[PDB]
Formats: C-alpha cells, structure tokens, sequence
C-alpha cells in the first residue's frame, strides 16, 4: 500500500 | 491551503507524517492516526507491495 | 503480481497483531 514509509 | 487535505481532519498530510492513500476508492490521503489504524498495521501496509487499503467510507461501500 | 489485496483499517490491524505471533495466512474469497 501507497504510505508516506513507502520507498 | 492544503495540497493533501487529510479525508479524515482536513490538516495538511506531510511527506513527514504517517498516513496512508485510500487507494481503494477516494484516492484521499488520511493520517494514520486519524485512521485508528496501529503503527504496525501502517508499517505491514507499507511493506505490502501487492496491499492497497481502503477508509471506511470506501470499504463501506 | 497482478493481484490486489483490499484491507480495511480494522482488517490491518487485526493482520498485524497476528503477523507477530506468525500468523501470516488470509484465504482470498470473491
Ligand atoms: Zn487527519
Ligand atoms: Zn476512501
């Protein structure tokens, strides 16, 4: 899922 | 004046803060917290390649 | 992959307590 964490 | 008002709050969602887009349906970013959803649940999600995550309104749906 | 998997709030955070007691399995239905 799209996150702000997301690489 | 925000760019990513939260679906939730309607504060601005940060590139510094945990949240979260409604990929599901509303494509509205929401804050993790505003969520309800737990710091794990929000890193398992990130961790997700194939995961996308829906707001209750959507999933309600 | 191709497929998606749709998790709800209350979905995700009940797959991750499980996660850390290694409980990982969700049967896809539709
Ligand atoms: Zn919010
Ligand atoms: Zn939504």
């Amino acid at each position: 899922a799209r996150t702000k964490q997301t690489a | 004046m925000a760019v990513y008002p939260c679906g939730i709050c309607t504060n601005e969602v940060n590139d510094d803060q945990d949240a979260i887009l409604c990929e599901a349906s509303c494509q509205k970013w929401f804050h993790r917290i505003c969520t309800g959803m737990t710091e794990t649940a929000y890193g398992l999600l990130t961790a997700e390649a194939s995961a996308v995550w829906g707001c209750d309104t959507c999933m309600a749906d | 992959g191709a497929m998606v998997y749709v998790f709800s709030t209350e979905m995700a955070n009940k797959a991750a307590e499980a996660v850390l007691k290694g409980q990982v399995e969700t049967i896809v239905s539709f």
